[PDB]
């Protein structure tokens, strides 16, 4: 299992762990669930880039205690 | 404090 950090931008310490099998795609909806939020309100900021719904755990490179962050959009959802 | 835990299964 990949355990991500997700640190809230309010100082909350989310443990969400993954694997390489997974696809990202649910994991953007997953988050959303969590929140109790629609889809697409919120964007993952990886390396000053925006994680996108068909990308993958294996490219970009993302490691065990690997730091990312998520805020909210302009779109609302 | 908060910690919060949570498990996904996704297959291709």
């Amino acid at each position: 299992y990949i355990k991500l950090k997700v640190i809230g931008q309010d100082s909350s310490e989310i443990h969400f762990k993954v694997k390489m099998t997974t696809h990202l795609k649910k994991l953007k909806e997953s988050y959303c669930q969590r929140q109790g939020v629609p889809m697409n309100s919120l964007r993952f900021l990886f390396e000053g880039q925006r994680i996108a719904d068909n990308h993958t755990p294996k490219e970009l490179g993302m490691e065990e205690e690997d730091v990312i962050e998520v805020y909210q959009e302009q779109t609302g959802g | 404090d908060t910690a919060g835990c949570i498990v996904i299964s996704d297959s291709e």
